């Protein structure tokens, strides 16, 4: 019954961490393009990187 | 008055003196403005390369 939970429970768990990683790649795409553009500097790239993975 | 009377005097030669002591004290607030930003912008200058 404890496996049947786990099993109940761990799908929906790593969707939303997927869906957290989405949106931590969505960020860092929309910073290197902010970057690219050369609005802001290679610091606030770099952190929204350290964030993706 | 800095010139003789009478005289044949240049383009550009000085005339007189009009004991400035205002101009120069506006003069030395910009300078002291421009003694920060220049600073500011070599310094801007050199860190935009490395994208800093």
């Amino acid at each position: 019954a404890d496996g049947l939970a786990a099993r109940g429970t761990f799908t929906e768990q790593l969707q939303a961490q997927r869906d957290l990683v989405k949106a931590s790649d969505e960020y860092y795409q929309l910073a290197d393009k902010r970057y690219r553009t050369g609005v802001d500097n290679y610091l606030t790239l770099l952190d929204a990187q350290r964030s993706l993975f | 008055r800095l010139f003789k009377e009478g005289s044949d005097v240049k383009a550009g030669q000085q005339l007189y003196q009009i004991d400035p002591a205002t101009y120069e004290a506006d003069y030395q607030s910009a300078q002291a403005n421009l003694a920060s930003t220049q600073e500011q912008a070599q310094r801007y200058k050199l860190l935009v390369a490395d994208q800093a």
